[PDB]
RNA sequence: AAAAACUCCAGUUGACACAAAAUAGACUACGAAAGUGGCUUUAACAUAUCUGAACACACAAUAGCUAAGACCCAAACUGGGAUUAGAUACCCCACUAUGCUUAGCCCUAAACCUCAACAGUUCAACAAAACUGCUCGCCAGAACACUACGAGCCACAGCUUAAAACUCA
């Protein structure tokens, strides 16, 4: 209310490219976590619930990260057999 | 970069409570989840809208009609080929992204242990 | 202890910029503070509106101070302020660097934590 | 006997990593400094996997951030226009 | 008669330290079409993808120069009891001979 | 795990609860 | 070289729109919801120059809450806006719905300008309690 | 030595007569804490 | 109950109180500072008075002289909330402890 | 999806709360636990051998009662509108008790991390590896039984303690 308008989270048309104007603020305010709040908001979620959901992303997101891990040390050895027998 | 888990977790020698309590136990697997469909395919919303205007002002005249029809027929085709394009393009393989098949591969050729 | 009084007047003239100073210094010196020094920030336009007591104002004028005081002079400096309307805000704080910098010897690497299952093939 | 090794410190031992303000002072006034690791569009403080930082000078930072925006020196909503163009630390893939 | 406490002390591995970004010239003993693996020192050799340019100059017995990283590339994962490893080496090359 | 034990205990307690509040 | 950020009345902007300065422009407002869409059209100054919605297009209550209905409500205060002599347009969008991406096509397609658009969206900081979760 | 800093600051106190110097002297200067940083962690103004 | 103008204990050893300035005598007077000076002020007054050996913590009458100073500034805590039933069960146990020493050092 | 409801309705702009305090938080800190994660100030966070009262004392989540008040929002109950053969519910709209500040009472939870404190070491299955020396507390088939009787409590549809008879393998 009392900060200004048109500074915050906003996006510059440029060449009238709407629909990557649109794109460039999805990707930032996802980046920045608020749509994701917003729609858990939107109704009451209990705190017990909330833990644990809380819980459940930080354990998904230690294990998609030990996975991006071993995905990127290991690609490299994922080349043409040199040793057939 | 990782987060650490050193007293998150309810164990004996970790007097605090504990944080975290997941259903499985925290084991990485030598199997990952495989991919999955986005969304409803949907398209030629602007050309049926376009569509319905030229109909609402014309009255149903399909000489007047001929480009606004002309362009969703084409909208449509367009639509039906990309399909057919991203399907042979996914049983080909993701570019960028690595398939999971040969990622089970990787992961039974290198699988990792729990135990001893 | 130390106390840094951060205050913002509204944006007025001199003589009357002064006269608020003034009155406020010896308000710290009625309560018993010794004001060590000051500092003025400036004029400057506020980030966000405000409402004062009985108006709002867009721009303001920042003044910093630093003095010694007891106990109760915050408090009663505190209601002084909040019951004056030239001073559109004041607030008292503790002082950062009264407080030791703990020596900082960079950032230990965590290891990775094992044995959080028992050996077992399943 | 002479040639046998020996028990002793790790010369090869890199020193110990310190965040760009592991040494220095930090303070709710340098609005700059403090404007400097918040979102510029939507105004929150970026976490520790885009700051890059220890987690006391994090806890000292966001707190005078917060104690900025309650006393007034800084807004909560959006960045202040001026510091728009300084050094960008914190780590984007937005751009 | 010589010690091999001596014969280690006197090795070229102790006087070469750490093998973060340390030249060293080493050769090939088996290629693929893309790829090339040289053996360079110590136990693993380390593999390496042909550059374009200069591709042809790549054959058996070439003495190519080389920086690396290490001499063995391992991780230790959640459920490793045991850190996994490659069973090579990465290294960069900027020239030969 | 099996919860009739705690099951039996609830329909127990809510039949005492009923004739507490009809007598 | 082009700036993303929008201007401000601190100098200096660098781009004008028919000759004029960012912040006279006219500002549309949206307000987007799971159920409707409301579309309204205002001068720099607060003057409201054109408004229109879903209902007021003639949607019953299975199709207030879609983009078609989106499209059609923004082509027709697009139509109000150039009837009115109104050429360019800073957007302002507020809360998620269907046709919060249409409203914008639509206005395009009716033949305004949207210069920049800003997600002034509400968000409470543990203010108020919302309604509980239903159960379906 | 500790006391010697803050003993020969009392001159540097203000006090009733040196307030109608030190107020206008300070509203008439102009001071500024704002300093960033850049990657490697050096000072900026 | 020490007087609130009575310098700080760190500024006793040294000699430089007379010749310093009443200004800066009244900013290291106890009373500027918070309760903790006036708590180790009056550990020491007690120690002066009963101690045989100064600066030994480690006595048994010592650390009761201290919890006891500890427990009046506990009780002041108290008056002044009612309600903070932590302090107050941190009283209770201090108070048992000292109990408990006073029994030893009697036996 | 629809119904019902309001049009003193809906949208921008300007002012306003005793309501709860995104992001940081991918942080693991404090407190004995219950809990504490908007800002400032105050006071302050025990015991430098360990254990230990269910004959005591002090707290004890939420809910509830007593007498004042505070009114954005939410919500039991309740009313109404949908759906169902039926719906005393799940879907929708309105609202109270209540959630809050005071002075008290009630003293219970999956109060569980169901893994006792202290000082230490390196296999039933599942779960969170196997253990050592000492200490307090608890347990001895299911159900009857968070029950009856008795005793205490500011509690009176209650709480704490806690059986017995009969039946069965
Ligand atoms: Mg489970
Ligand atoms: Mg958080
Ligand atoms: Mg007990
Ligand atoms: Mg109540
Ligand atoms: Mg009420
Ligand atoms: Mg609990
Ligand atoms: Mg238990
Ligand atoms: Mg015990
Ligand atoms: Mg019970
Ligand atoms: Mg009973
Ligand atoms: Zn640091």
């Amino acid at each position: 209310a009392k900060h200004l308008k048109f500074i915050a989270r906003t996006v510059m048309v440029q060449e009238g490219n709407v629909e990557s104007a649109y794109r460039t603020l999805n990707r930032i305010l996802t980046m920045d976590g608020l749509i994701e709040d917003i729609k858990h908001r939107r109704y009451y979620e209990k705190p017990c619930r909330r833990r644990q959901r809380e819980s459940y992303e930080r354990c998904r997101r230690i294990y998609n990260m030990e996975m991006a891990r071993k995905i990127n040390f290991l690609m490299r050895k994922n080349r043409a057999d040199p040793w057939q027998g | 970069a990782t987060p650490s888990l050193r007293g998150r977790l309810a164990r004996f020698g970790n007097p605090r409570k504990p944080v975290l309590k997941p259903n499985k136990p925290l084991i990485l697997a030598n199997r990952v989840g495989e991919r999955r469909r986005e969304k409803g395919e949907a398209t030629c919303i602007t050309e049926m809208s376009v569509m319905m205007a030229c109909w609402k002002q014309n009255e149903f005249r399909d000489d007047a009609c001929r480009k606004e029809i002309q362009g969703f027929l084409d909208c449509a085709a367009r639509a039906q080929e990309a399909r057919k394009m991203r399907s042979i393009q996914e049983t080909l393989g993701e570019s960028g992204s690595l398939l999971p098949n040969k990622l089970n591969k990787l992961l039974q050729r290198f699988p990792n242990k729990p135990y001893l | 202890p130390r106390y840094e009084l951060a205050l913002i007047l509204k944006a007025m003239q001199r003589p009357e910029t002064a006269a608020t100073l003034k009155r406020t210094i010896e308000a710290l010196m009625d309560r018993g503070a010794i004001v060590r020094d000051l500092e003025n920030l400036g004029e400057r336009a506020l980030p966000y509106r405000i409402s004062a007591h009985s108006q709002q104002h867009n721009r303001g004028g920042y003044f910093l101070v630093d003095f010694y005081a007891p106990t109760a002079a915050v408090e009663s400096m505190v209601e002084h302020l909040s019951r004056d309307i030239d001073v559109i805000r004041g607030n008292i704080v503790k002082h950062p660097l009264t407080q030791e910098l703990k020596e900082c010897e960079g950032i230990v690497p965590v290891p990775l934590a094992e044995k959080l299952y028992s050996t077992k093939k399943r | 006997n002479e040639d046998l090794p020996i028990s002793m410190e790790n010369p090869y031992k890199e020193p110990l990593k310190k965040c760009i303000l592991c040494g220095k002072h930090v303070d709710y006034k340098n609005v700059q400094l403090l404007s400097q690791f918040v979102s510029p569009f939507t105004g929150c403080i970026y976490g520790r996997h885009i700051t890059g930082l220890c987690g006391k000078k994090q806890k000292e930072i966001t707190k005078a951030i917060k104690r900025a925006q309650i006393m007034g020196f800084m807004p909560v909503t959006y960045k202040d226009p001026a510091y728009l163009k300084d050094p960008k630390v914190c780590n984007i893939r937005y751009r | 008669v010589e010690s091999f406490a001596s014969m280690l002390r006197h090795s070229p591995l102790t006087q070469m330290g750490p093998a973060k970004d340390k030249l060293v010239i080493g050769r090939i003993f088996h290629i693929v079409e893309n790829d090339l693996y040289i053996d360079f020192g110590g136990k693993f050799h380390c593999v390496c993808r042909r550059p374009e340019v200069d591709g042809e100059k790549y054959q058996k017995g070439t003495r190519v120069r080389l920086r690396l990283l290490d001499l063995e590339l391992t991780s230790r994962f959640l459920g490793a009891t045991t850190d996994t490893t490659v069973l090579e080496a990465n290294a960069v090359l900027l020239g030969i001979q | 795990k099996n919860v009739l034990k705690i099951r039996r205990r609830k329909m127990n307690h809510h039949k005492y609860r009923k004739l507490v509040k009809k007598t | 070289k082009f700036s993303i950020y929008p201007p401000i009345p601190g100098e200096e902007s660098s781009l004008r729109w028919a000759g004029k300065k960012f912040e006279e422009i006219p500002i549309a407002h949206i307000k987007a919801s799971h159920n409707n869409t409301q579309i309204q059209v205002v001068s720099a100054s607060n003057e409201p120059l054109a408004f229109a919605s879903c209902g007021t297009e003639g949607f019953r209550n299975a199709k207030k809450g879609t983009g078609i209905a989106a499209q059609t409500a923004g082509i027709a205060a697009a139509a109000r806006a150039k009837q009115k002599g109104v050429i360019h347009i800073r957007v302002v969008v507020k809360g998620l719905g269907p046709g919060r991406l249409s409203a914008m096509h639509g206005l395009i397609m009716g033949g305004l300008e949207v210069i920049s658009i800003t997600d002034n969206t509400p968000i409470p900081h543990n203010g108020c309690r919302p309604r509980k979760a239903r159960k379906l | 030595r500790e006391v010697l800093q803050l003993q020969e600051e009392v001159k540097n106190f203000i006090t009733r007569e040196n307030l109608e110097a030190r107020v206008e002297a300070a509203l008439d200067s102009r001071k500024n804490y704002n300093w960033a940083i850049t990657r490697e962690g050096l000072v900026v103004r | 109950d020490p007087p609130p103008s009575t310098l700080l204990k760190d500024y006793q050893n040294v000699p430089g109180i007379e010749k310093v300035d009443d200004v800066v005598k009244r900013l290291l007077s106890l009373e500027m500072a918070n309760k903790k000076e006036m708590l180790k002020i009056k550990q020491e007054q007690f120690m002066k008075k009963i101690v045989a050996n100064p600066e030994d913590t480690r006595s048994l009458e010592a650390r009761i002289i201290a919890l006891s100073v500890k427990i009046r500034s506990y009780e002041e805590h108290l008056e002044k909330h009612r309600k903070d039933k932590a302090h107050k069960r941190y009283l209770l146990m201090s108070i048992d402890q000292r109990k408990k020493m006073l029994k030893n050092l009697r036996n």
